[PDB]
């Protein structure tokens, strides 16, 4: 039990380190957003 | 001034409120553009 | 995983003629190109609701 609970611990700390070092891990999510933007900027765009 | 008015600036017809600018252009330039080409600013004839 | 968009809604009259009133008079010439996108946004809002 031990065992595992730190096992646990310490993949939960690995996890959050990830995610703060990796900038391009929620590049998935960031992804919508960009699309959505861009399609908006070239509609506006459209009118000149 | 402050008031949406039909406007007709320089050949230039549009509607929309005038407020003074807190953009500096250089001397040289008489015209400004938005995103689209959409008049955003422009300077008086009579007073400039 | 993604799980919404964003709630767009476009205001077609201003996007195709802006503060030109005798465009918007011959907009409504084209017949019901506004309702339909109109509803296609606003099905998509509740969608991602
Ligand atoms: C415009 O003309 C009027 C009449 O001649 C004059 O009083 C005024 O000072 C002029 N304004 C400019 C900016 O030249």
């Amino acid at each position: 039990q031990k065992l595992i609970a730190n096992q646990f611990n310490s993949a939960i700390g690995k996890i959050q380190d990830s995610l703060s070092s990796t900038a391009s891990a929620l590049g998935k999510l960031q992804d919508v957003v960009n699309h959505n933007a861009q399609a908006l900027n070239t509609l506006v765009k459209q009118l000149s | 001034k402050n008031k949406c008015v039909n406007f007709n600036f320089n050949g230039l017809k549009g509607t929309g409120v005038l407020t003074e600018s807190n953009k500096k252009f250089l001397p040289f330039q008489q015209f400004g553009r938005d995103i689209a080409d959409t008049t955003d600013a422009v300077r008086d004839p009579q007073t400039l | 995983l993604p799980v919404s968009m964003t709630k767009t809604s476009v205001d077609c009259t201003m996007y195709i003629c802006g503060d030109s009133t005798e465009c918007s008079n011959l907009l409504l010439q084209y017949g019901s190109f506004c309702t339909q996108l109109k509803r296609a946004l606003t099905g998509i809002a509740v969608e991602q609701d």
